[PDB]
């Protein structure tokens, strides 16, 4: 079905924010905030829907979105946390931003129809 | 400080 | 911040 198959495209998605390539800018997000090891006292304050690109994918993988509309929702929510909760001229600002321009490019040019 | 392999970031 | 051969570098 495309919604299946769309699906797949996603986890492919996934896969490459993962790869080396892209790991300058995107590491900070392969793993959840750990807020006790960095004493973010203000992050659960601030940040009401922690995401990561590990939940994402533990997601994928227990099939918790219902289409890829849903799983873009979650990769736009890790990354607007952390346009939230950083100051604007921080570093990790940059590196979310390009790493969203990587996610933005490949999930605008996903196929309408992947099963056909 | 966040940590990956060789990486580090200050968030706090 | 990356650890790259002895140096410490600012590539983010
Ligand atoms: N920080
Ligand atoms: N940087």
């Amino acid at each position: 079905s495309k919604v299946s198959e769309q699906l797949k495209c996603c986890s492919g998605i996934l896969k490459e924010m993962f790869a080396k390539k892209h790991a300058a800018y995107a590491w900070p997000f392969y793993k959840p905030v750990d807020v006790e090891a960095l004493g973010l006292h203000d992050y659960c304050d601030i940040i009401k829907h922690p995401m990561d690109m590990s939940t994402i994918k533990s997601k994928l993988e227990a099939r918790e979105y219902r289409d890829a509309q849903e799983f873009g929702a979650d990769v736009r929510l890790m990354f607007s946390n952390c346009y939230k909760y950083n100051p604007p001229d921080h570093e990790v600002v940059a590196m979310a931003r390009k790493l969203q321009d990587v996610f933005e490019m490949r999930f605008a040019k996903m196929p309408d129809e992947p099963e056909e | 400080w966040k940590y990956w392999r060789k990486y580090v970031l200050k968030i706090c």
